[PDB]
């Protein structure tokens, strides 16, 4: 029956699932739990060298609030 | 143990190797249309994962499907020659298989295996699809028998 | 670096691929087995002999063509423009000039192949 | 003025137009057949081809 | 080694050309073209022109189509010619390559050469500007400027276009 | 009588280029009649891609505003009703 | 210009393009901007007999703008002496370098 | 062709604003309204003068606005804006429509309080 | 409904450059110390590798001119680990 | 100069030369001819690029549509003296010494 | 952390290549009144695993008469440049977020022909010659279409970015607006990928084999997993460019399940239009994409030119 089709189905589904899945997860855990920063245009990268300065530690994606500002 | 490795190991190419038989798409005569109705729903040849493929290239068993004459005999060698290997020759048929009803003419070869080494021979004029497809899990479990790598071992 | 890297990688695994292909199944050959494929019969003539083109006028309309989507391709970056009057006018005078040449093409029988 | 390296050459055509070469552009010839999905296994068809 | 990559691509360049330039069969031709147009797709990228990159690839692959359905008809032989086959041909390879080899070893020892003109072997990144921080590609408003400022260039291409396919027409209509 | 005439047969014919071309005629003529045009260009004009470098105060600028909030310079409040 | 039409029309078909101090889109300035406007400047109404000589301070820093020729030359002079000294162990570079 | 002046590195000393770009862009729309002299003096400064060297007073004051402004931040709406940038900092793009809920409380806040 | 989004996602654009056109100041301001600093430095450390040289005049300008001219990349990380090079030339185009 | 330009000046010059040193097939030598512009494409983009010539950027584009015009008109020319010698050898186009 | 993102990426698309082999064969099978494979593995869940060892062990060969050199480079291009078109694919984060990533990828399918006309000449074989001029046609025939097709869909994205392509369909999906161009972009992936009823270039009831006649066991699986490669991505891009999933920036994961749904059953119509129409005539392949699909493609990119300007909807550059 028609149904039968389904497993393989199921089993290409799940296949194709875990690239976005894995992509995403993989961003949060290399960039300390946020999205990976996007950097389109050169404003956006310059900001993020900037943030890689101002973390001290030399990555861009640890955020200084005000807790930095005496 | 280097025999129990060899062992487990022939079981996956044997193993791979029946399960994803590919006839090359070749038929020569009345034998041929049983073979059309094995690939038909009724007995799907499909479902046990054999595939027609045109090219010799990508086959893995000649079906003899009907008379093979004289003017015929060196093309079908030709293209057995051209499959890689492992191969396999399934005759079909009682022309196939020695000539049949045109045993005694000047034109017919009496029994493909003159031209071509043969691993199953399927009787009838023509065989059923029903025997044919027995023909081909013959074959099958001839494949599930085959050594390579244990009688490798043992060279 | 991520782009070369994705790009080595994959081409990488492809020739690993064939690495393996070639030298993990047993071998056997000789002289009928390579011989070139023809449906049985040794073929006639070289596969090298000159194979005549049919379409052959499209195929250098192509040429043209498809340099002007290069031209055309940069029109989302050009609707930004301030001066939207000139540049409404110029995109749709180039489209209407690749219509036109494609309509002479057509109509003199450029499009069928020759027989 | 004759020369030696120009003895071969003669006056150009009255109307510009020189013959037309004999070459023969070979069709190419193909065995559709016997194995072949579309001639029932036993056809050896012999085409000419021009493409 | 990655501050060189411009200097890398730039060779390879080089080595297409010498592959096209010493006329093998031009199936091979139109290979080191792609080559060519391939590397320097990312020669022109690396120095911030990713559409101007792009768009010299896809022209270049779309034309070596056609090349090559042309050769298979019109430019063909019974033993089509590799570098390796011909004298004349691996001669010209041969020379190409060598006269590279030697423009990169000395250029590299001293970090200049004179090649004729003199060329400074400090690495292709000292040019580069310092301070860019807009919110858009440089080169993406000034292509895009085709069709507000290059009225006259739009006219004049497009003209010539479609003489173009006027033209082709013409001249294959014997 | 000719107008319709001659598009019934375009229409049995070669749809295809009847739709072809009253699509084309349609994007050259409605840019004209829209009221909505207008504001493509206003927006273009409206959107800050770079800084907007400040006038040295002379003594004599009223319709110049001394800062950002001030009633003086353009507004966008047609672009918030838009 | 052969045949100056553009001038005489007042219609500019290519000469928006001839400079890179000419009116850029959004404002974008070349990296030459101020070398080049002097040396036009300078050069102005003179004719090119004339600037050849009277604007040639212009006209060279314009060149060092363009190819940066003497600047490399100078860096390539120091990068040399740098690593001189390192091999002959006579300098180490600061931590910042 | 003659020495480049450049001033001293003790010249060049200011005490920096030390912030993320997403505590930068959440403050951004205010800092713009509250700052807005010491930073056109600034820009009208660079611009005029074609020339880094020629601004650096005036750099420095544009920091010390820069710091006065956060200082008032922390001390009234500490926890407010600590949530808005937050909010901020987790898109990839920095995007401003994810986050008007947040927006919101510290617009609010610091109409209130300032 | 492209249209009422378009407009919209317009709206929003505007008020992202804006954000940025009010942090400009700030962000000039700040590169302009940094690069004085970086030219500062290199200069410190011309002096040294270049004291021994013959006929070198320490910090000389090859225009002209005495009128600012913004650093080329070598100028300004001419005398710096590889490391910071290529990430302030490549960096950006290399950034995925 | 930089040391790209090196590289860049000597692919064209390399192509030139593969343009006058003919062999047989005419279409070697039309590859020639589009190797030349690849190199005048990219010796041009870099220099607009770097630069920073903001509406220069829109010449090498241009200089890529007047490529093909050229390159489908030596095309054509190839199809013609295909049709007439059965070869695009060069050769046999010596019909005007005389 | 990036390299295990790539794997994470190529072993999954292999899998999924596999086992679309099998779904194909069953869908098929269906549609044909039988099964498919439902032996090897229970409902044939084993027959890709079977059919992979078995061309991999089998003999590979390399024709008296072929061109060494690019008969083993043709195959390695095929698949690696079909792996290389996922890379910019946002799902919904790209693992190479590219400015023109639209621009990259009609440059890779480019070149990716190459591996068949390049295969089909080093075979140095009639059938595999006739395979690869047919490739040669295609290519002209769709190619133009095909980026015009994009161009005008991209008017009101308002970039060549496919992260912004989410953006822009976050409260409709783009079928509805450009349903015409959804027509014609649909069927210019089927001859894009090879794909009945254009499935020209390899014809088997035609050519044999065509371009990959001459292939065998390992090489011939390359081409395989190419082409199925590609058909699944080329529907993930029609899924992007029409049905556009939203996107909650905290449960990323709800995105790709609607995601691969939508990519699933696009893939699956490809299998239900094999099943269902005879093959054209490449003839008349091109006939279709000059005489009916530019004509209407040039029509419409004229009408999305001007259709953001005169209803004031142009969308941000950014
Ligand atoms: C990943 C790469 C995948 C491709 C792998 C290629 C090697 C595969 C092994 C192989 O060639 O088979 C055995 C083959 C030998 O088998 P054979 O049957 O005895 O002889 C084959 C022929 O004699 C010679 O074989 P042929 O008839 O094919 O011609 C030889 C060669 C011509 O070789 C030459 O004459 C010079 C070397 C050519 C390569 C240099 C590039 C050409 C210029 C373009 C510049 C590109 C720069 C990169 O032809 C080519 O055009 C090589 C194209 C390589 C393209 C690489 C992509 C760029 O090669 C050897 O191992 C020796
Ligand atoms: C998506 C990719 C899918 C890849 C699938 C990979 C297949 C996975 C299953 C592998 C099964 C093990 C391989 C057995 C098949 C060998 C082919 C065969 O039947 O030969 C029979 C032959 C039989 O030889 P024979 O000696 O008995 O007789 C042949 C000689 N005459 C003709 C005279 C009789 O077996 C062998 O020769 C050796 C068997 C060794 C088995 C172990 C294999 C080691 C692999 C290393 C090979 C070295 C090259 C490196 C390749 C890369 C390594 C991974
Ligand atoms: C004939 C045999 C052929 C066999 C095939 C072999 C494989 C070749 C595969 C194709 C090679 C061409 C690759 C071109 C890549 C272009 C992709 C691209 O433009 O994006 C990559 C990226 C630019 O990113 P972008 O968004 O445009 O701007 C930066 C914003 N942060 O920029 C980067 O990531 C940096 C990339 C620089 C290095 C490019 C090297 C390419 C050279 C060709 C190899
Ligand atoms: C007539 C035969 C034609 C044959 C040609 C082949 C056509 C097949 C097309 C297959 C794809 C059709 C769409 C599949 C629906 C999948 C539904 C799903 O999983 O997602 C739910 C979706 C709403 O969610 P969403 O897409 O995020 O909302 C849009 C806002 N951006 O859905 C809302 O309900
Ligand atoms: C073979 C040669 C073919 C050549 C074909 C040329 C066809 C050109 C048709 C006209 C295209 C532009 O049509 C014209 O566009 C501009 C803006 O875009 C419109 O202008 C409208 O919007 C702009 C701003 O967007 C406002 O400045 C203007 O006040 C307003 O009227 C015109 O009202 C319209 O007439
Ligand atoms: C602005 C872009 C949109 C506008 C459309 C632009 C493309 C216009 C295409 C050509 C239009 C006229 O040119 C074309 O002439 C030929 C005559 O041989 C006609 O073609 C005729 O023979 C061919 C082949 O049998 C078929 O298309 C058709 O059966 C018949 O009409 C076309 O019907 C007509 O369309
Ligand atoms: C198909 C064939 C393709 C052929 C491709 C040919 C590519 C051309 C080769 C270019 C090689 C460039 O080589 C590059 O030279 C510079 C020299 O400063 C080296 O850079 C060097 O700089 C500093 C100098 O202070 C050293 O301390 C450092 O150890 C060293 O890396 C790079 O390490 C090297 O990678
Ligand atoms: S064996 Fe019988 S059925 Fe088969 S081909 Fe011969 S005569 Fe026909």
């Amino acid at each position: 029956m028609w149904f039968e089709v389904l497993p393989g189905i199921a089993v290409m589904g799940v296949c194709l699932f875990i690239p976005g899945m894995a992509t995403a997860r993989i961003h949060r855990f290399s960039n300390g739990g946020k999205e990976k920063r996007v950097a389109h245009y050169p404003y956006q990268w310059y900001l993020m060298e900037r943030d890689r300065r101002v973390s001290g530690v030399n990555r861009s994606y640890v955020s200084k609030g005000l807790e930095n500002i005496d | 143990r280097g025999e129990y490795v060899v062992a487990k190991l022939d079981d996956l190419i044997n193993w791979a190797r029946r399960s994803s038989l590919w006839p090359m798409t070749f038929g020569l005569a009345c034998c041929a249309v049983e073979m059309m109705h094995m690939a038909a729903p009724r007995y799907d040849m499909d479902r046990f994962g054999v595939v027609f493929r045109a090219s010799p290239r990508q086959s893995d068993v000649m079906i003899v499907a009907g008379t093979l004459t004289n003017k015929m005999a060196p093309a079908l060698r030709k293209v057995y020659d051209q499959m890689p290997e492992p191969r396999y020759v399934v005759s079909m048929g009682s022309c196939a298989n020695g000539g049949g009803y045109y045993h005694y003419s000047y034109s017919v070869v009496r029994g493909c295996d003159r031209i071509v080494p043969v691993d199953i021979y399927v009787p009838g004029c023509p065989p059923t699809a029903e025997a044919l497809l027995y023909g081909i899990l013959q074959l099958q479990k001839k494949i599930k028998r085959e050594k390579r790598l244990r009688i490798w071992y043992r060279r | 670096m991520n782009l070369m890297l994705a790009l080595l990688t994959n081409f990488t695994l492809a020739t690993l691929l064939v690495i393996i292909a070639f030298w993990l199944p047993q071998l056997n050959v000789y002289s009928e087995k390579t011989s070139p494929y023809e449906c049985g019969f040794d073929p006639m003539g070289s596969a090298r002999l000159p194979f005549s083109m049919k379409f052959f006028l499209v195929a250098i309309t192509f040429l043209l063509f498809d340099l002007e989507i290069a031209l055309l391709l940069p029109l989302p970056w050009a609707s930004q423009t301030a001066n939207l009057n000139t540049m409404l006018t110029m995109a749709l005078f180039l489209i209407i000039l690749l219509a036109v040449s494609l309509a002479y093409e057509w109509t003199q029988k450029g499009l069928e192949w020759t027989e | 003025y004759p020369t030696k390296e120009t003895a071969h050459w003669k006056p150009p055509p009255w109307n510009d137009v020189d013959p037309p070469k004999d070459t023969l552009v070979s069709n190419l010839t193909l065995n559709f057949g016997p194995q072949h999905p579309a001639a029932h296994g036993v056809l050896r068809l012999v085409m000419e081809l021009s493409g | 080694m990655m501050l060189y990559i411009v200097f890398i691509l730039s060779v390879i360049f080089v080595m297409g050309f010498v592959g096209f330039s010493s006329k093998p069969s031009p199936i091979y031709g139109g290979l080191g073209l792609i080559v060519s147009g391939g590397v320097g797709c990312g020669i022109v990228l690396n120095f911030g022109g990713s559409f101007l990159g792009l768009m010299v690839f896809l022209i270049y692959l779309g034309g070596m189509m056609v090349v090559f359905g042309y050769t298979t008809a019109m430019a063909t032989e019974q033993y089509p010619e590799i570098w390796l086959s011909n004298k004349a041909v691996l001669g010209a390879f041969v020379t190409g390559l060598l006269m590279e080899f030697f423009m990169v070893y000395y250029v590299l020892k001293d970090k200049e050469v004179e090649v004729v003109f003199e060329f400074n072997g400090l690495g292709d990144w000292v040019i580069y500007d310092t301070g860019d921080s807009g919110f858009f590609s440089e080169e993406a408003m000034g292509i895009a400027a085709l069709y507000s400022y290059g009225t006259w260039l739009v006219i004049v291409t497009g003209w010539s276009l479609l003489i173009g396919v006027v033209v082709i027409m013409e001249i294959t209509r014997g | 009588e000719r107008v319709a005439a001659f598009l019934k047969n375009v229409w049995a014919k070669e749809p295809v280029l009847v739709a072809s071309f009253a699509i084309a005629g349609l994007a050259v003529i409605l840019p004209t009649l829209s009221p909505y045009t207008k504001y493509s260009l206003m927006i273009n004009r409206a959107t800050p891609y770079n800084y907007p470098v400040p006038l040295r105060d002379d003594g004599n600028m009223p319709d110049v505003p001394s800062h950002p909030q001030d009633p003086q310079g353009p507004s966008l409040e047609w672009l918030k009703r838009l | 210009p052969f045949f100056d039409v553009q001038k005489r029309l007042g219609v500019d078909l290519d000469r928006w393009m001839t400079i890179q101090s000419a009116e850029q889109p959004h404002k974008i300035p070349s990296r030459c901007h101020a070398f080049e406007k002097e040396w036009i400047e300078c050069a102005h109404g003179i004719g090119s007999i004339r600037a050849e000589k009277e604007c040639k301070i212009e006209f060279e820093d314009f060149r060092e703008c363009l190819l940066r020729q003497k600047t490399m030359k100078r860096l390539h002079a120091i990068r040399r002496q740098r690593e001189k000294l390192i091999k002959e162990g006579k300098y180490t570079p600061p931590p910042h370098h | 062709p003659g020495i480049v002046e450049l001033p001293s590195l003790e010249d060049l000393k200011v005490q920096e604003v030390k912030v993320s770009s997403s505590v930068l862009k959440a403050a951004a729309h205010h800092y713009g309204a509250q700052c807005d002299k010491p930073n056109k003096e600034f820009m009208l400064c660079r611009w005029e003068e074609k020339d880094p060297r020629r601004c650096l007073e005036e750099g420095k004051l544009v920091n010390q606005c820069a710091l006065e402004f956060f200082r008032q931040i922390k001390r009234h709406c500490a926890e407010p804006f600590t949530e808005y940038w937050t909010c901020i900092d987790y898109s990839g793009l920095q995007l401003f429509r994810r986050c008007r809920k947040q927006q919101a409380q510290f617009d609010e806040c610091v109409l209130d309080k300032l | 409904s492209m249209m009422k989004w378009n407009r919209e996602r317009r709206r929003l654009q505007i008020e992202d450059f804006e954000a940025r056109i009010a942090l400009m100041p700030l962000l000039q301001a700040e590169k302009d110390r940094r690069v004085l600093q970086m030219l500062r430095e290199n200069l410190e450390e011309e002096a040294t590798v270049m004291k021994d040289v013959p006929g070198w005049k320490v910090g000389e300008s090859v225009f002209h001119t005495t009128r600012w001219v913004t650093p080329m990349m070598g100028e300004l990380y001419g005398l710096r680990a590889s490391e910071e090079v290529l990430s302030a030339t490549y960096g950006f185009i290399w950034y995925t | 100069m930089s040391m790209v330009y090196m590289n860049i000046m000597m692919a064209f010059t390399v192509s030139l030369v593969g343009l006058l040193m003919y062999r047989s097939h005419l279409m070697s030598s039309l590859l020639c001819l589009e190797g030349m512009m690849l190199s005048l494409f990219v010796m041009a983009a870099l220099t607009i690029l770097n630069s920073h010539f903001t509406l220069a950027s829109m010449m090498p584009i241009i200089l890529l549509v007047f490529a093909a015009c050229e390159a489908a008109l030596g095309l054509s020319l190839l199809v013609m003296v295909s049709n007439t010698y059965g070869t695009d050898y060069v050769q046999n186009l010596n019909l005007l010494q005389c | 952390m990036f390299m295990i993102n790539i794997l994470m990426l190529i072993i999954p698309i292999l899998l999924a290549v596999a086992f679309l082999t099998l779904v194909e064969r069953k869908v098929l099978g269906y549609m044909q009144l039988r099964k498919g494979p439902n032996v090897v593995g229970p409902y044939g869940l084993l027959q890709p695993i079977a059919d992979a060892i078995k061309l991999f062990i089998k003999e590979p060969l390399r024709p008296a008469t072929s061109s060494a050199s690019m008969f083993i480079l043709a195959p390695i291009m095929a698949l690696g440049l079909a792996l290389t078109m996922w890379i910019p694919l946002p799902m919904p984060y790209p693992l190479i977020n590219m400015n023109l990533g639209v621009l990259f990828m009609l440059a890779m399918s480019s070149l990716a022909v190459y591996s068949i006309l390049w295969s089909g000449w080093a075979s140095n074989s009639k059938y595999a010659l006739i395979g690869a001029l047919r490739a040669v046609a295609q290519t002209i025939s769709y190619e133009v279409t095909l980026a015009i097709i994009l161009l005008s869909v991209l008017l009101m994205s308002g970039s060549f970015t496919l992260s912004t392509l989410i953006t822009t369909q976050e409260q409709m999906w783009l079928i509805l607006p450009a349903w015409p161009l959804a027509m014609m972009w649909f069927i210019s992936t089927l001859a894009e990928t090879n794909r009945a009823p254009f499935d020209l270039t390899e014809g088997e009831s035609e050519l044999v084999s065509g371009f990959n006649v001459e292939y065998a066991a390992g090489p011939f699986a390359l081409f395989f997993m190419a082409e199925y490669a590609n058909i699944i991505m080329m529907n993930i891009f029609t899924a992007i460019l029409f049905l556009g999933t939203s996107h909650n920036p905290h449960m990323p994961e709800l995105y790709t399940i609607n995601f691969t749904i939508k990519s699933l059953l696009l893939t699956m119509s490809f299998l239900w239009i094999r099943a269902s129409y005879p093959r054209f005539r490449y003839d008349q392949l091109m006939h279709l994409l000059w005489k009916n699909f530019l004509p209407l493609t040039l029509a419409l990119c004229m009408w999305h030119v001007s259709l953001p300007i005169l209803t004031s909807g142009i969308p941000p550059q950014t």
